[PDB]
Formats: C-alpha cells, structure tokens, sequence
C-alpha cells in the first residue's frame, strides 16, 4: 500500500550553520588526558548544513544524497521520527537497508524492498499504519535491538559505508532551545556496525503521521555531508572527547 | 619563560624519544608495521623480505636518533664547559671580563 | 622478540654495537658534565650558625632547614618551575648531592670570598 | 665481560655486557563470552521433516555457531564434510550458514555428494561439484515409519532436463514421457512425479529412513559473522604472559587498573600509541598492560690484577623479578650496602658507587 | 607533483618534519646567532657632528 | 622504481641535513666566540693575551 500526500505547502529547505557538531569517536580505543590527530570522514566545523522542518503544513520527505556518509541531526518531542531507508535505486532492482523504530524495538533489515514513493508510518489517536513497501523477496541481513530514541530532545546519527561496514553513531542531547541547533560541543558515541555490505547512494527518512486527512507533529531535522578531513580531538581525565579541532577549517586551528 | 632553556632541552629530548617511538608504527613500505602479523600471514620467503624493509627503516630511523643525540650532546658538552668557566671565573673569583 | 628478525639483523654486522657504544659516550659525558660544572670544590663548606654578614641577607640563596630536600627557596622554585627497548639511566649526582655542592660553592664564597677557589 | 671488551684483562670498572627479559611464561587468549548460539535446535531435533523434493532449507545468520556439539554426538551415522574438515569448522567463520533438511532412503545417502549421479542428484536435490559444508544424516526408523505404512515422504521421479545445484522443484504437473499430450490425466505415457516412499519399520537398513541435513557453508564479499565459538584459557595476573584479546596479542603483565572505560572501548592506548589498558572480554574488567622487564646487564668490577670478584647490576630491574640489594638505578646482586661513604671508585648512579676493600657499595 | 609517489613517501612515516624541524632550528639559530654578535646595547648611540 | 627513487632522494637529503647541521655547529661556536670578543675587546678592555 502506498499513498500519495497532496496537501503540502511550498516552501524551500533551510540552512544553518553546522558549529562544532557531528564530531564522533573514529574507533573504540580509550585514551586519557591526550590530544590524538586522526584522519577520517568528519562533519567541517561551521558548515552549511541543510534544515528540513515537520509542522502544521510541511512534511519534508525529499531524494537526497548519500555521498560519502551522513549526518543527521533532529530536534525532536514527541516521537514522529521513526528510521531510515538506505540504498542506491530505491527498488527491487537493487538491495536496499531499511532501519525503523517502531513503538516495541528496533528492526534493521537488508532485503529488495519496492519501495513506495512516498514511505511513512501512522499513529491514530496506537500505532496501526505501515506503508513503506509493497514487497521484500531476497533478505540477507536482519538485526532486532532495543530502541535506540519547546523542542526538548536532540538525536544525533552518523552513517558511514565504509569496506562492507555500516558504522552509526548516536548521541542524546537534552535540550532546551526553541528553533535551532544548539552551540556546543558533544562527541558521537559508536552506536552499532553492521555487516551489511551493499552499494548505498540515496537516503530517505521516515516519518510517523497523527490522525484524528493527516496532521505532522512538530519536529526539525538537519542533514549533513561527511568529507575526508583531520581533526585534533582532547581526551580529558575520564576519556570522554570533551573538544575538537577542524585542521584545515582556519589557519588558527590550523 | 624564565627557564625556556631547560625545558627547550627537555622538550627536544622527549619529542626526539617519542618521534623514535613513532617511527616502529612505519612500515617503510612493507605491508604491514607488526612482524608478527608478516610472520603469521606470509611465507619465509617473503616475508624475509618485509622483515628486511622493516629493518632497514628502523636501523635508519635509529642511526637518525643517535646523529642528532650526538650533535645535541655536542652542544650540551660546550653549554656545559662554559658553564663550569663560569662557575670557576665568576663564583671562585672576580673577572674582569666584560659582560 | 622475533628470533627470525634477529636472524636477519646479524647480516648486517655491528651497527648496533656502534648505536650502543654511541649512546653509552653521551650517558657518561653527561656525568662529566654534571662533575666539571659542580664537582670543583672537595671541602664541603657550611655557613656559621649565627648569620651575621653586616647586614646582608642571604636567606633566598642558603639552603632551607626547613625544607626535607635542603634546598634554598630560589632553588625550590627552580624545581617547580621545571616540568619498546628505551631506558633511562639515573644521574650518577642526584639533585640534593648537586644542592650540596652549590651549598658549599655559596658557604666558601661567603665565607672565605675567593681565597678558597685557589687554596685554603 | 672480558668476551665484551674482548681483552683477558678487564680494568676496574663499569662495564654494560648484556642484557635481561623477563621471558614470557604462559598464554592468556580471552575471547567473549559465548552467548547468541545458532538455532541448531530447530533443525536437528525437529518434529516432522520435510521430503527430499520440497527440502527445507533454514538460512542461519548472526549467531555462534558450535559445531564440536554435532561432531561429538554418537547419534549421528553419516557425518561426512565436503570442501572443509571438521576440526576447523569450531574456529573458521562464515558468513551464512544453510541448512536443509530432508528424509531419504538409506540407499540413497551416497547420492548427496560432489559428482555423483541417480535419481535423487538428477531430480530431487543436487549438490554442485565446488560445495563446501558437510552432510549429516541418521537412521529415523523408530519416528518416519509406522506400522500401516508412512506415505507423507515423497520424491520427484522424473523431469525432462536435471535439476541445477540449490534447485527446488514443488511443482505437481504431470509428466510427459511420449509424444501426446498429457491434458492433465495420468493415462498412457503420462505418469505422477511425485512418488511415495512407504515407510515401514520392518524395512531393511538400505531402505530405512534417513534424515539428512546439509549445512552450506559460503564466503561472500561481506564480512562473515557466524563465527564459531573460541575458548577463554583462566586469566593470570601479575605476570608477564602472552595475551591475546579479541584478536590483539601481545606480551605483558596484566594488573589491575583504575581507569574507568566507556562501555563501547575496549583497548588503551597512551600518548606513544602503545597498548597499555584493555577490557577484558569474558568479565567487564579494566587491566593494565605493563610491559614485560627489560635492563641492561652491567658488570662491576676491579682490575683482574687485584681480584675476580665481580657484581651485576640489572637496570631498572627490581630485585624480586630476577648479598640482593635495591637501587634507584636497579637491583645490585654480590655487593653489600655499608652505611659509610667513602669517594666513588667506581660509579654506580643516583648516588651510589662501587668499590673494593669483597665489593661494597 | 606526483601524487603517487607522495602516497609512498607517506609510508616512511615523519622523516619530512624532521629533516623540516632541523632546518627551522637551523634558520633560528643564525637570528639568534646575529642577535647575540651585535644587539648587545639597547641605545643607538650617534657621534657628534 | 618511485620506491628507489623515494629512498635514495631521502638518503641525500638526510645526509645534506646531517652536515648543515655539523656546519650550524660550527658556524655557532664562531658566533659565540664573536659575541665574547665583542663583548670583551669592544665594549672594554681586555687583559688576555692574543
Ligand atoms: C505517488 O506519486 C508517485 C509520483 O508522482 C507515483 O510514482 C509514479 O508511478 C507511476 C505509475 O503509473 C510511474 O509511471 C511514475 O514514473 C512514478 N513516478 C515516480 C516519481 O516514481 C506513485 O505511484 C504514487 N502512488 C500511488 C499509490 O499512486
Ligand atoms: C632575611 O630575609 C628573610 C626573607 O626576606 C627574612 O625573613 C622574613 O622575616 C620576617 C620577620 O621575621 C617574616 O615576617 C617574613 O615572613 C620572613 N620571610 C621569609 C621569606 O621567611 C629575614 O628576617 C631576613 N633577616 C635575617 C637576619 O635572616
Ligand atoms: C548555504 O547554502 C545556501 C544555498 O545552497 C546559501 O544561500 C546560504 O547562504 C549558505 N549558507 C552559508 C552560511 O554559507
Ligand atoms: C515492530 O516491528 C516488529 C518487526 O516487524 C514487530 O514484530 C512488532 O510487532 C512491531 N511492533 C508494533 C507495535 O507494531
Ligand atoms: C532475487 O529475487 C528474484 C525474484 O524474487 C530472484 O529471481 C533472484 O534470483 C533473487 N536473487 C538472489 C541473489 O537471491
Ligand atoms: C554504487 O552505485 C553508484 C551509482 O549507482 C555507482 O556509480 C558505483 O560505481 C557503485 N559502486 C559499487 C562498488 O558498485
Ligand atoms: C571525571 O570523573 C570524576 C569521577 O570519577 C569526576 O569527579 C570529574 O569531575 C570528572 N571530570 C570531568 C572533566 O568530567
Ligand atoms: C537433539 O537430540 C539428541 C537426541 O535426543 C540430543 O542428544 C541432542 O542434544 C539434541 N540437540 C542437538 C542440538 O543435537
Ligand atoms: C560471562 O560468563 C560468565 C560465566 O561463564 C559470567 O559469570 C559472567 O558474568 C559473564 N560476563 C558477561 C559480561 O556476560
């Protein structure tokens, strides 16, 4: 079942500026009280990272880009972001990965999915409305783990595809700002990898309706590119990365 | 920055250690800087190979270290001779040098 | 530990007998060093209990009794104010025995002016 | 030290002839804890199995697999592995596993290997020539026959063209042997694929039921997860072993440690990118990776012309991991302490000297 | 300008800062070795006409 | 053959560095010496002889 939304308004994506942001630990070595240079795919420091909103009538679900990797960042309340779809051709011609977080657990799958055009879930004031595809014929990879998930709670997700491993990293951020990202520094903790082993060049993300025609709850997300870069990360008393430096952002920080 | 001299010292010494240290971590074109990971994955015949790349780097990276340990312990060696002159010529008497 | 690169190292001769050799120079040069610049008195010189120089102070450059490592204050703060087969040899002198040698340079220097650097 | 000086006569000294390791004693190779075991269950000790034509065939990922529990079961009268042997198959690692299970006749076991032919190979179940995995099969005389006859196992009897590897044929359309059409009546020439095998328990060894299940094992492209489980030989402390922990081998001591790790790292590193802290795998613990004593072996001694007597000094060695004395600069062995000084005769370091009078220091 | 041989020269490790380091340290010290020679008085004294 | 290259380039170059800096030794203790005699022969009068 697939269904077509045809009472959106139109209004171009925003951007704002990335800060200090989308920094996470590039492996799973402890150090203490050090400053360790790596070279790997990093968010830039005040980059233009791209502004999509949910509000009440917008519904952002656009084609966008994978690229090298992604980082995406949500100001959410409420619960209406539910998963990701990854991969190159969005249909049964290809194998794509499908991530949800529905109301029980966490569901990752790697299957030919065909895909809807316009994939969604549905809570009606209980979640009881699913419509992401209309098929799934030749799975490889299943993976079921615990949920992962004023503005008051910020999820930050990296997804990178690198030799056959799909590494995401996450951060939960209590926060308290009204419209956008907060300016601060917290670094991304490894959050699973997985051997899922395919192409991936297009991402889509998943939202959740409310019924009572639909309404979009409110939530913001922020979509980020990943580029090859160096950075100088601080490793404090506890070994917890506590502040970063771009290496080739400014010649200060240079 | 009283003291820069001494802990110019001590600095260029410990770096000088540490760049030591990080020079095991080279391959110096061998596939891989770890001879156990050579001596587990290939067979002796090349592998004798790439201990021999891994031993010529790191005998030039320590004939490197001790060049430049000489030459720093040339220049400690005169600092320290014009020091013990002037503990004999300003501390054991009054010179009449100037400045 | 590798016996195999071991093995082929030996082809190579006795570089590693010069780096050794090399390194062993520039370890006991540093105890000449520390022996020229601070071994050039043998009487240990101490200051008369009662510091009575016409009333010049030196408190700041006397050792202080107070101190366990009985060094002076301008010392001390010299001290402060300074912060896979590698081994580090201790100095044959250890700093308190150098602190002991300025000591004795700074008690003879008071004491005696220059008269005990050419003699009794 | 006279081999080092290479002179008969040493003059009075310090002279640096060796050096001292602790050599490695044991092997500590801690893996994780097994957990997450593979459905095998499910497959084995199955109530009813499927017939040969419509097999079934389980697709087990992302689990640990122990195959020694299969291998070392009596229950079992075919065990026999293609491609791989079964010593190997508790540490290689693959990345998926599958699993058919079938009934056939006693007979009809030596048809499921590489190469061979008959009815089974050529319309039932065929095994292509590059197969790696193993397959087990056992006598089910006492489940898969009763006494009246058990027809619910059946077998495609003919095809026009053979079965390709992996294939699976369900379909129930009638067989033409001749040149008329069928129309879908079993008449003449035409006949029913599927044929029952009439399971009774007073039936010969060659013709009792067998359960048969072939595990398939491939490498793909993509990293192999179902990896068989490995061991976790009794941690040692406080000594210098060889440890390797999950796939990072060294040599070291591993004491106990103060650091409080996040729950996603596992290894230490100091600023000289050298392993110094790890987790240990089987029980959350930090341990630090002390490396194993290492010192120079200096010998001191008066001229020859005076006497023999000689003392080691072990570098930065304490004296409990080698007239034993402890120094700043390491453990002094054939010389005794005396509390007078004297002048240096022959130094030892941080403030320590050497002489003769037996060696005093 | 070969990107290659870079890519190889990388596999050598940190010779490049060193032999970098050593040459600065070079170029320092002849500043400081002119500094020492000739800036030994703080006033630019001038003789009278 | 860019490996040949790489390593006998980089043996020169080491090699030029380790004698620029036997000739910065030198050419600093001339350089000390100058600053004693401008210390001492200039800036006053001097009782050591030659
Ligand atoms: C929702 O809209 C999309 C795009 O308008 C529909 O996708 C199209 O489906 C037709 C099938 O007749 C194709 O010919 C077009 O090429 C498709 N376009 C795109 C961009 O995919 C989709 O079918 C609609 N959903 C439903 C249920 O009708
Ligand atoms: C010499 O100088 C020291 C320090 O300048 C004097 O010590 C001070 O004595 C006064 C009075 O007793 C104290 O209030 C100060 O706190 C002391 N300073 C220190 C650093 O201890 C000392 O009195 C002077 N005279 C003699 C004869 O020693
Ligand atoms: C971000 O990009 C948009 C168009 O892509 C541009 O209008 C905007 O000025 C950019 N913002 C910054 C901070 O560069
Ligand atoms: C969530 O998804 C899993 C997997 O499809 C399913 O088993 C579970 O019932 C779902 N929960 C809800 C509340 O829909
Ligand atoms: C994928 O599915 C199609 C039809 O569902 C099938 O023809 C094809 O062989 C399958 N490929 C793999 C690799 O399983
Ligand atoms: C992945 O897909 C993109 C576009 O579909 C293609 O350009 C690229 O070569 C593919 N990579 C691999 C490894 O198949
Ligand atoms: C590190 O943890 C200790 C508690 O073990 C805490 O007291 C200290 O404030 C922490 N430091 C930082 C920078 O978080
Ligand atoms: C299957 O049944 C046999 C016989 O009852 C038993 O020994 C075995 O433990 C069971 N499970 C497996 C995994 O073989
Ligand atoms: C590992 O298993 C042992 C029992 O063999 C148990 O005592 C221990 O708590 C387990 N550790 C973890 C981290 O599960």
């Amino acid at each position: 079942q697939c269904v077509n939304f045809t009472n959106r308004t139109q209004l171009p994506s925003a951007y704002t500026n990335s800060f200090t942001r989308g920094v996470y630990y590039p492996d799973k070595v402890f150090r203490s009280s050090v400053l360790h240079s790596t070279q790997d795919l990093f968010l830039p420091f005040f980059s233009n990272v791209t502004w999509f909103h949910a509000i009440h009538k917008r519904f952002d679900n656009p084609v966008l880009p994978f690229n090298d990797g992604v980082y995406f960042a949500s100001t959410e309340k409420s619960n209406i972001i539910r998963g990701w779809i990854f991969g190159t051709t969005l249909d049964s011609k290809t194998q794509s990965l499908l991530i949800v977080n529905n109301a029980t657990n966490v569901v990752i799958k790697v299957c030919e999915f065909q895909f809807c055009n316009y994939p969604f879930l549905g809570v009606y004031y209980m979640e009881s409305e699913f419509r992401v595809y209309s098929s799934a014929n030749n799975c490889t990879f299943e993976y079921v783990s615990q949920p992962f998930l004023n503005f008051k709670n910020l999820s930050e997700f990296v997804f990178k595809n690198i030799d056959g491993y799909f590494k995401i990293y996450s951060k939960h951020t209590p926060i308290n700002l009204v419209r956008d990202l907060p300016q601060g520094f917290s670094a991304l903790e490894p959050l699973v990898d997985l051997p899922i082993g395919i192409n991936i060049t297009r991402f889509q993300t998943l939202l959740a309706l409310h019924r009572s025609g639909w309404t979009a709850g409110a939530a913001a997300y922020y979509v980020g590119y990943l580029q090859p870069r160096t950075f100088l990360l601080k490793y404090n008393e506890n070994g917890t990365i506590t502040d970063a430096v771009d290496c080739a952002l400014d010649p200060l920080s240079e | 920055s009283a003291l820069g001299k001494l802990q110019d010292v001590v600095n260029q010494n410990a770096q000088a250690l540490n760049t030591l240290v990080k020079q095991l971590s080279s391959n110096f074109g061998a596939i891989s800087s770890v001879l156990n990971d050579i001596l587990s994955r290939l067979d002796p015949p090349e592998a004798e190979v790439q201990i021999d790349r891994l031993i010529t780097g790191r005998l030039q990276s320590l004939q490197t270290y001790v060049t430049q340990q000489l030459i720093r312990a040339a220049e400690i060696r005169a600092s320290a001779n014009l020091a013990a002159i002037k503990m004999s010529e300003c501390v054991l008497g009054q010179s009449k040098r100037v400045d | 530990d590798s016996t195999e690169c071991s093995n082929l190292l030996l082809q190579y001769g006795s570089f590693c007998t010069q780096l050794n050799r090399a390194l062993t120079g520039i370890a006991v040069e540093q105890d000449k060093n520390t022996q020229e610049v601070f071994a050039q008195v043998k009487q240990i010189y101490k200051t008369p209990p009662i510091k009575d120089f016409g009333g010049f102070n030196f408190s700041q450059i006397l050792p202080d009794p107070s101190k366990p490592s009985k060094r002076s204050p301008i010392e001390d703060l010299l001290f402060n104010k300074v912060t896979n087969g590698l081994t580090v040899l201790p100095p044959l002198l250890t700093d308190e025995m150098i602190a002991q040698y300025t000591s004795a340079l700074l008690a003879g220097t008071i004491t005696s002016g220059w008269t005990f650097g050419a003699g009794p | 030290t006279k081999c080092t000086l290479k002179s008969f006569t040493v003059e009075k000294g310090i002279y640096q002839t060796s050096n001292f390791r602790v050599q490695p004693t044991e092997s500590i190779v801690r893996f994780p804890n097994i957990t997450n075991l593979c459905p095998f269950g499910e497959v084995f000790n199955a109530t009813r199995f499927a017939s040969v034509y419509a097999w079934n065939r389980k697709r087990i990922s992302n689990c640990v697999a122990d195959y020694s529990v299969l291998y070392n079961s009596a229950s079992f009268s075919t065990f026999k592995c293609y491609g791989v042997s079964p010593t190997k198959l508790n540490d290689l690692c693959f990345t998926n596993v599958y699993a058919d299970s079938f009934v056939i006749r006693g007979d009809e076991v030596r048809q499921i290997a590489p190469g061979q032919t008959g009815t089974i190979a050529d319309y039932n179940y065929k095994l292509p020539d590059d197969f790696t995995g193993c397959v087990i099969a056992w006598n089910s005389n006492n489940l898969d026959s009763k006494v009246g006859g058990n027809y619910n196992y059946l077998y495609r009897l003919f095809r026009k063209s053979n079965l390709k590897p992996f294939e699976r044929d369900i379909s129930t359309e009638i067989y033409q042997a001749g040149s008329t059409p069928c129309n879908g009546v079993k008449g003449f020439n035409c006949y029913f694929p599927l044929q029952s095998y009439g399971f009774q328990p007073t039936y010969g060894v060659g013709y009792q039921p067998y359960r048969v299940v072939v595990l398939s094992f491939e490498l793909l492209h993509a990293p192999a997860t179902v990896c068989g489980p490995k061991k976790s030989t009794n941690l040692v402390k406080n000594k210098c072993v060889n440890f390797n922990f999950n796939g990072l081998t060294g040599t070291g001591v591993l004491t106990e440690s103060n650091k409080k790790f996040l729950p996603f790292q596992q290894f230490g590193r100091d600023i000289a990118d050298t392993t110094d802290a790890v987790r240990d795998p089987q029980t959350l613990e930090i341990l630090d990776i002390t490396p194993c004593s290492f010192g120079g072996v200096s010998v001191i001694t008066p001229g020859t012309n005076t006497s023999n007597q000689v003392a080691v000094l072990y570098q930065g060695v304490n004296c409990t991991e080698v007239n034993v004395f402890q120094t700043r600069a390491g453990c002094l062995i054939g010389a005794e302490y005396v509390n007078n000084s004297y002048e240096c005769d022959i130094p030892i370091g941080a403030g320590i000297c050497a002489s003769y009078q037996s060696i005093i220091a």
